[PDB]
RNA sequence: GUAAUCGCA
DNA sequence: ACAACTGCGATTAC
DNA sequence: TTGT
């Protein structure tokens, strides 16, 4: 039996209450959904 | 028989010397004590030596370290004491006392703490004949005789014959009135020594003769002596041939001895030490038996053997040895790799060795006789520079006490194949080549040329006169070194710096193989002692996190595991589980992975992506800008445990009590501790609580509390009752926090090729520079540390590894891969590139204009870079030095009771030290002031200190002190009680009267 | 071209588990307790013990 | 690009709460993974 | 052997212990594996002859046999090359299967279970 | 508070 | 008889 | 030790 607290926030958080209330441990949370991203510039040959 | 064919145990060494000294040193070192007789009647005692019996030791290891107590065992033999009236020999076994033993891999554990005993490196007795040329004349030709307590009987030759001892502190000595004192009788001499005619023409005992066997063997050598080996004694003819050489090198009919050189010295090993503290410790047990028979007449009792012999004399022995001897130091265990490299050390400083500043500069450089034997790039950086060297990977210590090295016999036999392992001195007279064949020029193969060794030479000769060869690609080396791949790339220099660095490696959370590799980290994740390999073929019929089932031959044994341990320089060790429930392991594999320690190889660091070139000047000199990807992803996540402990001390008056309640104390503190005095498990800490509290009546409130930077989680705490020490000894409360740190500014980062850096920012992925896949550089290298410190392998390295990242290959390569061809690496380099290039559509990976190189963008404007930059996926390692441990701040705290100046160390809250060379700057800046501030009231002036608070904190300005300091009156009342004065005496230019100053 | 010593010498699996039982391998190392027991170099309590009670016994 | 990588937000696990560990760093009896190891692999736990 | 457990499991045994084994009864399947030092593949197959060996602690024997000590013996079994198996059954009405070559372990398992 | 030993740059 | 880099930090042993 |  385990208890979670699911958050919606941006960025990384840094789990900076370790002391705080017994029994609950903070993970430090990724909140970037895209992992990574490119894109590149190819050109038309439309002349002037 | 082992080692011929495959890479040799690291740990051998001292498997070896500890199965000697017990098999032979003990029996040598009883057979030599004396039988006590020391009465009228002469009661004699004696030790039945043939009844030497070792005992297994009462407690394990796992019980020795946890109670920090003695891993030792029980030495038992039996005695016979024939008492005077009773005109019989009784016969009992007596517990002389406990002999330490040596684990597996070489460590001992003596008082619970992990010791290893380094080897030392000591000239070996024999003769010696150095010369030296006088100012004016003909040089001068003295021969020295060396024994093993350390005698030294010089014989010199002027411009005459002349053959003159220099034992005595005068001119000199006639060799004719000590080869008569000697016993010849002036007629035999002449006539057994060769040149009679110019020794014609010329017109304390104990030690200097005891020459080992080992002298006695060389003393043969050089001068031809037929003298059986077992009459180690300085004979006569021994000196008469001394002299014989001596004159004759006058005439040229001789060689100088190379003092350098190995055949020339002697590896003392952990069996020669304590073979002596053996002997030390019998001289101590003959003495209390003398004494307590002594008592014991004056008593008028005949007692039992038992009542002669106490404990204590070997007990105490090997703990003060262990304790303080120079050679015995604590086992360092930071990472796998420094258990290893730590007992592989041999050392020429040391008890009866040459001092740091005694070592002349000959002896710190390489000789040609060190080769295949000694590490050439391994020494200790500092004052001890060349004097602190390692042991090659294939090196063992001969029978004589000299290193030896496996070399291949190329020369036609029966067998046709032969692994000896010669001798430093045997060596010398072979042509060694370690060239290849596979050349060809229209003529036999054996007429062809290659590079070898002769006579401590370089030479070209050809294929049929080279009697060995030295295949063993690892042979030169030792086990730092030879973890550097593309070793042949990189300088000598550098090195050095890449194996000390090694060294300092933190086991991470996670551990990660890298993708480039020389392939010794097989062996020396085995043979660092942190796997669990099985000793018995079975099944794992039960798994678990603490312990692991292994049923073989109907029998089930359990191996314990470790989980989360601490090592002695505040580095987590972990292991966890590899083989699955139902698989079958031979006497030998690997059960389990410990920390560092990733599928049975040593694994230091991570492999993240890394361009070289410059950014924004946050890669000035060395600095590294590394991305965030690293900090929210735990890539270099480590765990430090740290320990703090106070004995609970019972003083005369009263004893310590620990107590919760305690007074004078905030109610924000002391929520942590239990009903008991102490902290509870699970409970997370910061700096300036309250980890034990205690009353210490003798009331006051000597407790234990946080230094500063100490915030962890308490993982365990014990409570210790120490026992054995005759009498009630104090309790010992240890307590252990653990630190979970990540990487930050501040942090030192390294590779395996020298490269070290100091982390300066840490930048978003979206403005790290991404590749053309799309993917941000984890880390940016400045590009001009490549020339300026020549490491070219690590570009190598790079970019292998992007190729196997990118293929998902591992390369083990072994060094010096030009042996086959001409640019090898290059070749592989590219060839691996390519594929992986071809296999994974990514044309970036080879570019066919410029191998290696692509051309990036700019995450933050979007813009390409001009230049092509260098792309690849090196070993970065995290250094042990941490930006934590190293911050400090001092603002007004503690004293030194004497000097009254603040106090040193980081962990005792102090200041920083102006020393001269500052003061000089100060003065040249005209900065007068500042240096009276500092050298009067922000050091030592007691008053203005006080009073500079005060003012501080009300506003005023801080008057200048006139009072000399604390420092200056010390010197006067020292000086005066060396009965010498000293008075400031300051005289006024207005009315000329003089005011002494107190 | 191609290298001329084969590169598949030094490519390796990257998830391998490292058997020290190979031909490149020395001797599984033996512990040396149990090394100098089965040669008898050091001998267990219970002969020692043994060897006592016997000794008081004759005595 | 600076947009996907940065500005978009999503959520995931904060905080874990267990019943009877005395801490993150220990062992619990029936279970092959640590508490540590179980935090991380709840801190890979994608969520919408 | 009792403090330290033996490194290898395979005996080698000669060629008189080989025909007095066939001769006699057998209770369990037996494998017969000829080797010679100087063979390069045969270094492989005595490492999944110690492997099947562990695998099966008592539920089948197997042996080896040094071609060099005993080469009359070996030619005599019709063995053309070195990594050869000769797969013995414990019922002495079967045949004896004879297996050439490297080959995989799993094979071997499979030919001690249902072959023999 | 002193030593020993190692490291650091 | 005298002197031979500067400091810092860690450990264990008294 | 190395030299003073
Ligand atoms: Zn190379």
């Amino acid at each position: 039996c385990i208890g979670l607290q699911i958050e919606r926030n941006r960025g990384y958080l840094i789990k900076t209450p370790h002391n705080f209330q017994d029994g609950s441990y903070p993970i430090d949370a990724v909140f970037m959904p895209v992992r990574n991203a490119n894109h590149s510039i190819h050109s038309y040959g439309n002349g002037n | 028989n082992e080692g011929i064919s495959t890479i040799p145990g690291f740990n051998q060494i001292q498997f070896e010397g500890f199965c000697r000294f017990i098999d032979q040193g003990l029996t040598e070192e009883l057979y030599k004590f004396p039988k006590i007789e020391d009465t009228d009647q002469e009661i004699e005692f004696q030790l039945f030596v043939e009844t030497y019996q070792l005992v297994e030791p009462l407690i394990k290891e796992r019980d020795a370290v946890y109670e920090s107590l003695t891993y030792s065992s029980e030495l038992y033999v039996s005695a016979g004491l024939i008492w005077k009236n009773s005109r019989d020999m009784q016969e009992q076994t007596i517990f002389i006392g406990n002999i330490p033993l040596m684990n597996s891999l070489g460590t001992s554990i003596v008082n619970g703490i992990y010791r290893i005993v380094i080897n030392q490196i000591l000239q070996s007795p024999g003769i010696y004949y150095r010369s030296e040329l006088d100012h004016n004349g003909i040089s001068v030709y003295t021969g020295t005789i060396i024994s093993d307590w350390g005698g030294r009987s010089e014989l010199e030759i002027d411009r005459k014959a002349r053959i003159w001892a220099r034992v005595s502190r005068k001119q000199k000595i006639s060799i004719l009135v000590l080869s008569s004192a000697m016993g010849l009788n002036l007629r035999e001499i002449l006539e057994n020594v060769c040149y009679p005619e110019i020794f014609l023409s010329f017109l304390f005992f104990q030690q200097r003769c005891e020459l080992g066997r080992i002298g006695r063997r060389n003393m043969n050598r050089r001068l031809n002596l037929d003298i059986p080996q077992n009459n180690t004694f300085l004979l006569p003819r021994d000196i008469l041939a001394a002299a014989d050489h001596l004159i004759g090198l006058k005439f040229g009919m001789g060689a100088l001895d190379d003092m350098n050189h190995l055949k020339n010295k002697r590896i003392r090993s952990v069996a020669d030490l304590l073979q002596d503290q053996f002997g030390l410790a019998l001289v101590r047990l003959e003495n209390v038996v003398r004494g307590t028979i002594c008592g014991a007449i004056r008593h008028k009792l005949i007692p039992t053997p038992q009542n002669l012999v106490t404990s204590t004399p070997l007990t105490t022995t090997y703990e003060s040895f262990f304790g303080l001897h120079p050679l015995s130091q604590v086992l360092d265990r930071t990472n796998p790799l420094t258990q290893i490299v730590h007992g592989r050390k041999l050392s020429y400083l040391g008890p009866g060795g040459l001092t740091g500043r005694t070592a002349s500069f000959r002896i710190r450089d390489i000789h040609p006789s060190h080769y295949g034997r000694i590490c050439p790039i391994d020494t200790s950086e500092g004052i001890n520079v060349g004097l602190i060297g390692s042991l090659a990977i294939h090196a063992r210590i001969g029978h004589w006490g000299s290193l030896e090295s496996p070399f291949y016999e190329i020369s036609e036999r029966s067998t046709g194949v032969r692994m000896l392992y010669l001798s430093p001195g045997r060596d010398e007279y072979y042509m060694v080549a370690a060239g290849n064949s596979l050349a060809l020029n229209q003529d036999i193969q054996e007429e062809q040329v290659v590079p070898a060794r002769y006579r401590q030479e370089f030479l070209t000769i050809a294929w049929e006169q080279v009697h060995l060869r030295s295949i063993f690609p690892f042979q030169y080396f030792s086990i730092g070194a030879s973890l550097i791949p593309f070793i042949e790339h990189n300088d000598a220099n550098r090195a050095l710096m890449s194996s000390n660095m090694q060294r300092q490696a933190v086991p991470l959370s996670r551990s990660e193989k890298c993708i480039v590799g020389t392939g010794l980290e097989r062996q020396a994740a085995l043979d660092s002692g942190a796997l669990a390999i099985a000793e018995r073929e079975g099944r794992v019929v039960y798994t678990n996190t603490d312990k692991i089932l292994l049923a073989g031959n109907g029998d089930i044994l359990s191996i314990p595991l470790v989980i989360y341990q601490r090592s002695n320089k505040n580095t987590c060790m972990h292991q966890k589980l590899q083989v699955p429930r139902g698989k079958c392991i031979k006497k030998g594999q690997i059960l389990a992975d410990g920390a560092a320690t990733v599928g049975g190889e040593l694994a230091l660091g991570k492999n993240v992506l890394v361009a070289y070139m410059p950014w924004e000047g946050y890669n000035s000199e060395d600095a590294v800008l590394i991305s965030e990807r690293l900090v929210y992803e735990d890539i270099y996540t480590s765990f430090h445990i740290r320990k703090y402990e106070i004995q609970t001390h019972v003083t005369s008056q009263g004893p310590e009590k620990v107590t919760n309640e305690i007074p004078h104390l905030e109610a924000h503190l002391l929520r942590n501790l239990d009903k008991n005095g102490i902290v509870m498990l699970g409970s997370w800490v910061e700096t300036g609580d309250i980890l034990v509290g205690k009353l210490t009546p003798q009331s006051k409130e000597t407790c234990l509390k946080l230094p500063i930077g100490g915030r962890g989680r308490v993982i365990d705490v014990r409570w210790i009752q120490k026992r054995g020490g005759s009498s009630y000894n104090p309790e010992t409360i240890r307590v252990y926090i653990l630190q979970k740190r990540e990487i930050k500014v501040g942090d030192k980062v390294a590779g395996r090729h020298g490269n070290k850096g100091i982390i300066s920012k840490i930048l978003p992925r979206q403005d790290m520079p991404y590749l053309q896949d799309g993917r941000s550089v984890d880390m940016v290298f400045n590009p001009l540390g490549v020339p300026s410190r020549m490491n070219v392998g690590q570009i190598f390295e790079c970019s292998l590894g992007l190729a196997g990242s990118l293929l998902d290959r591992h390369y083990r390569i072994a060094p010096f891969d030009e042996r086959y061809e001409q640019e090898a690496s290059r070749k592989l380099v590219f060839s691996e590139l390519y594929e992986a290039s071809k296999q994974t559509a990514n044309p970036w990976v080879f570019e066919p204009e410029y191998p290696g190189k692509s051309r990036i963008f700019d995450g933050r404007t979007g813009n390409p870079f001009e230049q092509p930059v260098i792309i690849g996926k090196p070993y970065i390692l995290k250094l042990i030095h941490q930006v934590d441990d190293k911050i400090h701040g001092r603002s007004s705290g503690h004293y030194a009771l004497v000097t009254q100046q603040p106090l040193r160390g980081r962990a005792k809250q102090g200041g920083q030290r102006v020393g001269e060379m500052e003061v000089w700057a100060l003065e040249g800046f005209g900065v007068a002031h500042i240096l009276q501030e500092m050298l009067t009231y922000k050091s030592d002036h007691i008053r203005a200190r006080q009073e500079v608070l005060g003012t501080t904190i009300i506003g005023g300005t801080i008057p200048n002190p006139e009072d000399a300091p604390e420092s200056f009156r010390l010197l006067v009342r020292e000086l005066r009680s060396l009965a010498l004065e000293l008075n400031h005496f300051l005289v006024s230019e207005k009315n000329f009267q003089i005011n002494r100053k107190e | 071209g191609d290298p001329v010593y084969p590169t598949i010498n030094y490519i390796q699996d990257p998830d391998e588990v490292i058997d020290y039982r190979g031909p490149d391998f020395h001797e599984p190392t033996p512990n040396m307790l149990a090394y100098l027991k089965e040669h008898g170099k050091i001998i267990s309590r219970e002969e020692l013990e043994k060897i006592l009670a016997k000794e008081k016994t004759e005595e | 690009r600076r947009a996907l990588l940065g500005e978009i937000e999503g959520t995931c696990i904060t905080r874990v709460k267990s019943e009877k560990v005395p801490h993150e760093y220990s062992t619990i009896t029936g279970i092959q993974e640590s508490v540590h190891e179980i935090l991380m692999n709840l801190k890979e736990i994608i969520l919408r | 052997g009792k403090y330290v457990r033996e490194d290898y499991l395979v005996k080698k045994v000669s060629a008189k212990d080989i025909q007095e084994l066939i001769k006699g009864e057998r209770n369990v399947p037996l494998i017969i594996d000829f080797y010679a030092t100087w063979c390069g593949p045969c270094i492989l197959m005595a490492q999944e002859l110690e492997m099947l060996a562990v695998e099966y602690e008592s539920n089948a024997l197997i042996v080896k046999v040094d071609t060099d000590d005993e080469y009359e013996f070996a030619r005599d079994m019709q063995v053309r090359g070195l990594p050869t198996l000769y797969f013995i059954s414990p019922d002495p009405n079967k045949d004896a299967i004879r297996t050439e070559g490297l080959i995989p372990i799993q094979m071997m398992r499979d030919i001690i279970n249902n072959d023999l």
